[PDB]
């Protein structure tokens, strides 16, 4: 559906940054977050793609100010497969 | 007494293999002995004190298990004071060399298609079964009688017979594998009638 | 059954660019990931080897662009022991 | 009872590799695999003694090419307060 | 009640060899496993104070030649408060 | 038919190293050997392409260990005249 | 008659492939080939001249990759006492 | 099946000599020889692996001192296709 | 049944010196030579092992006056899986 954006910071509190700011510069939706352990969460808005790109990049210049910024990517037409399967929010 | 069979029933599981440790101590020998038997599944023949002091222990079972058997038995019996006097570990013991492990057997009465006889000594248990082995392998002879360590303190004999070319093979492939363990072998080409089938009496 | 191919990556957001490259980059069915803790995840694809072969090379390609790729390994014909044991899409 | 085999690698695509050749180079009965968390993924083989003994030195030549191993050890007598505890595929 | 003692490995194979150890070694109970997260694996034993005094200073020799030994102690009694809030083996 | 795969070893014991790393590695077909004489043997398999190509990239790796390979090669779609005239188990 | 072609290779290999750049270079007729022991063996083609011209050039640059190439030679008449005394496929 | 046991010689004397030692280091049994021309011949010997992994270990010992050995290997459990394919004694 | 003896000569001519001479030598029986390609010939005599040991030491030194020896070898007694496997005289 929607275009995706991550934000990937070791440490909640970069990645709760990085979720104001994304859904801050733009018409986004913040669908939730993953925990892969160690520390890693991952914020994943999931919107059109000016507006993702806009929110990461963003996000991305917020959540270096507090946080250690693992990854930053945006998908703009995500396959539906990948909907399907790993947890971002539109789930049929 | 029926473990020293050569080939097991058709209720039991194969054990071709073998494993002789001969160790200056009885103790460690006893420790020896459970650690290989707890490490893998080996069917225990004999655990004896034999004379001049010594602990003797033979162990049966398939080829890995007596090989992870040995690989722990030498692991524990080389440890600070090296009480393990010789080693043996054979994968598959020939059939005539199976029932001259528990007693000492003696022969009494040969057949008459019976030419030469070859006596061989050595200072170890282990060293003898390893020549007996190879000289049943290699030559088509037949072991007639063998002690191992009990009464006469330490050493082993047993005697072979069969035509005079196949025990002098017999010799040369026993003076090898024995290299300095070999006491004296001796080479009878022809017994006497007087001698023939009652040599220990 | 099917050919099995998979990409690791220390992060979320690596391995979703990679799930997404492998499954846009052939015929092939993303069964789903397998949260090994502390920040490796796996993305598990399974189909025909020729679809698995060229999605798993896209996802390695794609995926160190973005993130940490621990392992990149296509299994073509898996065991039956292995598809019974690991959870890997085609459990009997 | 029977003899034990494990494969421990900091990654879910080698300890899957390790899982395949281990059950393809001898008869030996992939039980499952043990996460302990962190990254480390256990894959446990169970046969007698020289199927896994062969099995074990066969998966860790094709783990070390994908993942890295940790571990290799074999445990010909497993003993039955182990298997009684530890969940290792034969538990009464 | 019971003496107490275990062997902290970071790693499932090290503790595998280490409970197998313990319980071979002498006559202790091996209760279970704790698992701490981050690679860390707990293998707990319980019996009387000469049993699991030798049963720990085997097992520690045993897994320090395939993994990772953290930590290695015998407590002789446990407080009842420990036995009542920490999962030990004998919680009533 | 089906795509071609041979490994050509100057050794019979490397030839079946090479046809039973080929036909555990993937989906194909040992449809025999050939004898060209001194000493050179060529094991062929058949089938699909990326089968054959990763089976004959793994007897490649499996064989090399064990004598020297003369030569490996891969022929997606053998010519019909090929198959009438040459000995690979396709003959009419 | 027809003209004829051939390339020999010491090794199975080289000569099939050989054998298939020539078919699938023009139009020849892949009569067969011949093992003159030692692990040389000879792919010999017939047809007219152009055509085997062509295909010899392209089965000789073909069989430089994969294996050794003894020699290649194409003969655009051959005598009629060629045809009958050796193995050329147009044997009255 | 049954595991696989080859020895190469360069040489009849040598090979008889190691399929001799093969058969009378364990119970294997000799299935036969095959004769790849150019004055390499190999034994091959067949049974369960450990006894095979010492038959062919005391037939390399027994053949560098008579011939000279080209390669050494034993395949633990060779696959169906191969025993269907390669004349290695168990042919169905 | 007898001991066995072996020749084995690059070359014909010094394989019939070689095979006259151990039937001059001592009582053995020539039951006939193996062709094993590329120009390696192996006569094989067979008799009680101090006349193939006096016959082989003969035979070897009137074969290197004339040719290449290969190998010399006396096996006092093969084993029945290689009297009845490889052509050597005695096969029932």
């Amino acid at each position: 559906a929607d275009a995706l954006g991550m934000i990937e910071v070791r440490g909640f509190v970069g990645m709760v940054e990085a979720a104001d700011a994304m859904v801050k510069a733009a018409k986004v939706e913040l669908i939730g977050y993953e925990k892969t352990g160690g520390g890693y969460v991952t914020a994943v808005v999931r919107g059109d793609v000016a507006a993702v790109k806009a929110a990461t990049e963003a996000g991305q210049r917020a959540a270096e100010r507090v946080g250690e910024v693992v990854a930053v990517h945006v998908i703009p037409r995500p396959h539906v497969n990948v909907d399907a399967a790993l947890p971002l929010g539109r789930t049929p | 007494p029926e473990r020293f069979d050569a080939t097991p029933p058709a209720g039991e599981p194969d054990r071709p293999a073998l494993g002789v440790l001969e160790l200056t101590s009885i103790a460690r020998g006893i420790t020896v002995a459970d650690a290989a038997l707890k490490r893998a599944p080996s069917l225990l023949l004999m655990s004896r004190p034999v004379s001049s002091g010594k602990h003797l222990l033979m162990m049966r079972g398939q080829v890995a298990e007596v090989e992870e058997s040995m690989i722990a038995a030498r692991e524990i019996a080389g440890a600070g004071s090296g009480a393990l006097l010789d080693e043996l570990e054979l994968p598959y013991a020939h059939e005539q060399l199976w029932r001259f492990l528990d007693a000492p057997v003696v022969a009494d009465a040969w057949e008459e298609d019976t030419e030469s006889v070859i006596i061989v000594e050595t200072a170890t248990v282990c060293a003898a079964i390893d020549s007996a082995d190879a000289a049943l392998k290699t030559a088509p002879v037949v072991l007639r009688d063998m002690r191992l360590a009990i009464g006469i303190a330490g050493k082993a004999f047993f005697t072979l017979t069969g035509e005079l070319a196949d025990v002098e093979a017999a010799a040369e492939v026993v003076r090898e594998r024995c290299g300095a363990r070999l006491l004296e072998l001796a080479c009878i080409a022809r017994p006497v009638d007087e001698l023939r089938g009652r040599l220990f009496f």
